[PDB]
């Protein structure tokens, strides 16, 4: 989506990324509706893509 | 490297041309894309579309035509199926049919819009300016309606791949003799040789092609080497556009398209195509309002609906169908 | 040590001058600042301010307008429009997120001391308005100019051309190249102090916000601070200097036309002896009548939000304070009558 | 040329308009019109009413509140009070000497077309209302206003910057300092479709008397006539702009305020379909509802001294006649309800 | 002879160029020219300007800007400032006296054609850009362009060593020591053609007055004389040079900042042709977009002085004429977007 940036190679990013707190301890709601501002449906899709990218290799 | 330079073109600019909508594209172009099996009409297409209905896939044109007044023209006996919005099934390869012909050829949906858009009626005369390697002349094929198609394509081997694709899909009997037309030439030369001759006219110009830039290395357009390739890109573009508009009758209508969200691809080529013909050649021409059209196929395809000319569908997770920018056009005088 | 030396030279001034508020202050200098999110108007502001609100966090400005009313002219004849700035309430220490590109590929809200909006606002910048930023690098008050759609023309000028580099920073991530690249925005890098002589009498609001002490950043930053032993004499100098460019600023505003002078600094020598002392030099040397206009009704409107000192004979002072952490921010309107 | 291809333009579309009335129109327009005397209230409007009535002039505005009771309201609460214009009879085609300054400085009174006016006089200004003019210059509508001694605040606002000078000219001329240089008038030079975003939701009253095809100068001045081959398009696309600017003083006003829009052209292009179109985009767009307020007795009550084109569906029409040759004016009063 | 050439060739020429306008053009270069006398500022203008108006003279650069509101951004944005030039009535033909040595010893004013100062005007200069004359030498363009006050650093360059002495003559008898002997002025002798190598995009402000066929100086003076038969090849060539020192000018401006090429020729060879050579030039070789800005607006505040030939498509030309005989002039600003 472009809201995360891989920091390297000071550990500097153009934009600091959103705290790992706002990404994986928050729920999935709270996740789309403030860190990844995204529709649910959206992001289903996206876990079903991912999901098939990991099976093959 | 050229694949991130193609992102990183794309998100300063793209981030400008779409703003909040951007991310959504941006996650749709570094996924896997949605394709369409354009049924082939040769190879017996009611079996074929039986067996494409097993899949839980449906024709998306039977859809849109079945919907508003029919007041919006479309080329017909077009038939493609797509999962539903949401699906991310893929179609099997497919095979050679009960005639040795390919029974539907898998693509982008949307890239089937420009020709539906252009209109085809029976006995026109048709060409494909920029046709390699062969998806939308397939389609051109496919409607029954093409007295004549000639398919042109600067590069010899695109034309081979071409050729691979008619003799694939195509039985002899209508690939011969007079129907079809194969020639490898600069398109920008059309206006000279064979002015004021095709009733419709697909230009389908060469593009940064936004979303194959970000997966191939190889030939890549925004490798450091072709920086000056990539910058008179609109030049080359409105010189083909101009040169498709010069070579339709006057009445006959056009389609621009291109597989890019660069608006200085898109619109802004076609603004420069209908000024060049006004003040050099004194030729008027008409943008064609396909709203009515859109509208008919938003229901499969998000489209980016702020597009001054012409339209334009973005690839979405629910559809990722490519970046298509599309413009039909009618010349006047 | 030249940190040590501001605090130092702040605990010898700033106890005489406040007394027993001192220490509310001291504290504050030497803890976290607080932010407001100014909304960027390019960016679909409304979706901002939706997002910002979700937070908890309230826009100061349009509570402030609407008790405009209450204890002679609409908000916006006297109050610079259209400025959205968030902040959390009183008490709430909460840290607003960094922005991020939206709606024209521009950032959505610009962080910054919600004081700072104060000079601006002040200003009453009202359509078709020919501005000048003076003294403009790094570009929060500039992008504040902007945000109010009132410029026809806004000059933002600063002598260092690496500062102005970062206000063209600001300027690319937060406005659109349609605006940016015309005639309605000029970047230059000059002595302001020269604006007399180019450019006389030709703009309509001024803002002179001035080089100064920098209280709050002299006690975080080591590095270019102003209290280090080899500064000792561009320190001493500096009311000269704050009169310069303010006495400049006037001489470009047109007759009738109206000019913000602002600091960040609590000390009373490059605060009001500097409005006198511009005040003072072009009646005499020039033969112009420059008339300070009180912000009573603007403070009392503002006082909900902000800590005010308000024993300030002319302009007013925003000091800081725990409840709203908003820095020293010292700022007083004039109207060039001559 | 141009003013043959005025002439041209409106036997075309007026012949078809009007139809067997068009010819007393035409006579009309194309021959001297009739003015009325605006008394400058500033400057001692009773010795000046007495003067232009030794002159044989009657303050048509007095005539027709006097039978305001005659066939709900109060004339004050329904219509612009304090405007006094003095035009000779019926039939009467004499001139009103040029204005001269009384003892106070400011001029005696301001001749115009008295159909100019009724737009003012419909909007029906109440004591303490926050006025705009949107499209102001060179102020015969302004002046009328600020006439009134209702205006809390009037904002008089105008593209050009040329005749902008001419509305400050005629403040200078007819306004006492006192007044024109306080919180009580601001002149701005800027475009007027803008004010939706600065300014919105501000005003009580807003007059926006458009640009148009000016009917009448355009067949007299060929010097920036709108009728050039070179101003073709900027014609086709006058009824877009005249749209935008009273969709911008719409939502400028206060929800339940009142806006009057106007011209001085006969065509239905530049009239009810610019109110029909500003009504559907606010609507539509921002889902403002907005009500035609129907001006049936203002018109039968001003009938005694204009010719109105009665079939008027929305607004009022007053049409040209050698008995009385006022201009042609149209005019809507509206009331923004959300 | 070469002035009979001269002559001869401009007869072919520009009776086809101009047409029925070449009679006045051709009686005005066959006259005695009027002259300006551009203020030093450094002498004190406001004793010079006050000197030069008891001689019936008028500053043109000041009238000019007076109307530069009437029929977008103040004139100073625009228009290069603190240019004050003197020049008698139309029609009149007085001759101002020779400038003699001040108050510090630098002459008073400079006496040069007036639309010589129009070039620098156009180009715009903003307080402190970094400026380059391409071809300064002998100098009185660059005088105006140091007049400003705006230039950070002003590169003055010129091919010829000899012209470049007179360049020196110019800046010592009218730049005090304090600026012309320092980091502000630099005067080199290089060839102009490789300022793309050596110091690309560097400067704000370009002016590129190239080498032409000076049509007036050619009728004048037969020493030297570009229509002499020798200089056959030097002056078919001329165009070829022409476009490759506009070309260098503009590769040594920054992107975004503004050129401008003038020439003292009608010949369009050398006016329009340069102008869309070096376009073209800089967008097949180096893939450089340049921009040519519109003049108009300069144009029209400027005929009340000169006679400009209307038809031009790029650029615009002063051309000469009795009632204002000021030499062909061509100039055309451009920007450099890419
Ligand atoms: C996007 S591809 C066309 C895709 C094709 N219509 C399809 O749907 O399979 C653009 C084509 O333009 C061709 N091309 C490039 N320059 C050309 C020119 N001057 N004249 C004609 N074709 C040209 C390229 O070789 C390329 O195949
Ligand atoms: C407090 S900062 C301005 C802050 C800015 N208005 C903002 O809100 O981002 C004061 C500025 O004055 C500048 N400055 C110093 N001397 C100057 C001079 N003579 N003329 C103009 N600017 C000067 C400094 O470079 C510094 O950026
Ligand atoms: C009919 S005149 C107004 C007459 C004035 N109310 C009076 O009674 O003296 C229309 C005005 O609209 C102005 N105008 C044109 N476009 C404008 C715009 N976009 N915003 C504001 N004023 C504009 C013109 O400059 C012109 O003065
Ligand atoms: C018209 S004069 C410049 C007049 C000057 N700007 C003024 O206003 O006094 C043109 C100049 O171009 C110079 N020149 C010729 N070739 C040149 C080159 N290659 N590079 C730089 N200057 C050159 C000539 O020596 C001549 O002085």
């Amino acid at each position: 989506l472009g809201r995360y940036q891989t920091p390297d190679k000071k550990g500097q990013t153009q934009i600091p990324n959103p705290l790992l707190k706002d990404i994986l301890r928050v729920s999935e709601a709270e996740f789309l509706a403030r860190t990844a501002c995204t529709s649910v449906e959206e992001f289903q899709v996206f876990k079903k893509l991912l999901a098939r990218e990991e099976e093959e290799s | 490297p050229a694949v991130r330079l193609a992102l990183q073109n794309f998100d300063m600019t793209y981030s400008v041309q779409f703003g909040d909508l951007w991310p959504s594209i941006r996650v749709s172009l570094l996924s896997e894309q949605k394709y369409g099996a354009l049924v082939n009409n040769f190879a017996a297409w009611d079996h074929v579309s039986a067996k494409l209905e097993q899949l839980s896939a449906k024709d998306f044109v039977n859809e849109a035509i079945s919907h508003s007044p029919a007041s919006w023209a479309c080329s017909p006996n077009l038939r493609c199926f797509t999962f539903d919005r949401g699906d991310i099934s893929r179609f099997p390869p497919a095979r050679p049919g009960s005639l040795g012909v390919m029974e539907y050829y898998l693509m982008d949906a949307a890239s089937l819009l420009p020709v539906l858009a252009l209109g085809l009626q029976p006995g026109d005369i048709v060409l494909d300016l920029c046709a390699a390697p062969g998806g939308k002349t397939l389609a051109l094929l496919q409607t029954g309606c093409c007295r004549n198609l000639a398919a042109n394509d600067l590069s010899p081997s695109r034309i081979a791949r071409l050729q691979k694709i008619l003799h694939s899909y195509v039985p002899e009997e209508i690939r011969d003799g007079n129907q079809v037309r194969v020639t490898s030439w600069d398109g920008r030369k059309w206006g000279e040789l064979e002015g004021d001759t095709y009733d419709r006219v697909l230009v389908d110009v060469p593009c940064t092609t936004d979303r194959h830039s970000l997966h191939e290395e190889e030939n890549n357009i925004f490798k450091r080497s072709r920086k000056k390739e990539r910058q008179i890109l609109p030049v080359l573009q409105v010189q083909l556009l101009a040169a498709g508009l010069l070579a339709t009758k006057p009445g006959g209508h056009v389609v621009y398209s291109t597989c890019s969200l660069s608006h200085l691809q898109n619109e802004y080529v076609v603004q420069g195509a209908i000024e060049l013909l006004a003040n050099q050649y004194s030729i008027q021409v008409q943008v064609e309002d396909l709203t009515h059209f859109r509208r008919v196929f938003m229901d499969t395809f998000c489209f980016f609906s702020s597009c001054q000319v012409g339209e334009l569908v973005i690839p979405n997770l629910m559809a990722n169908f490519g970046p298509m920018y599309f413009c039909k056009m009618r010349r006047l005088t």
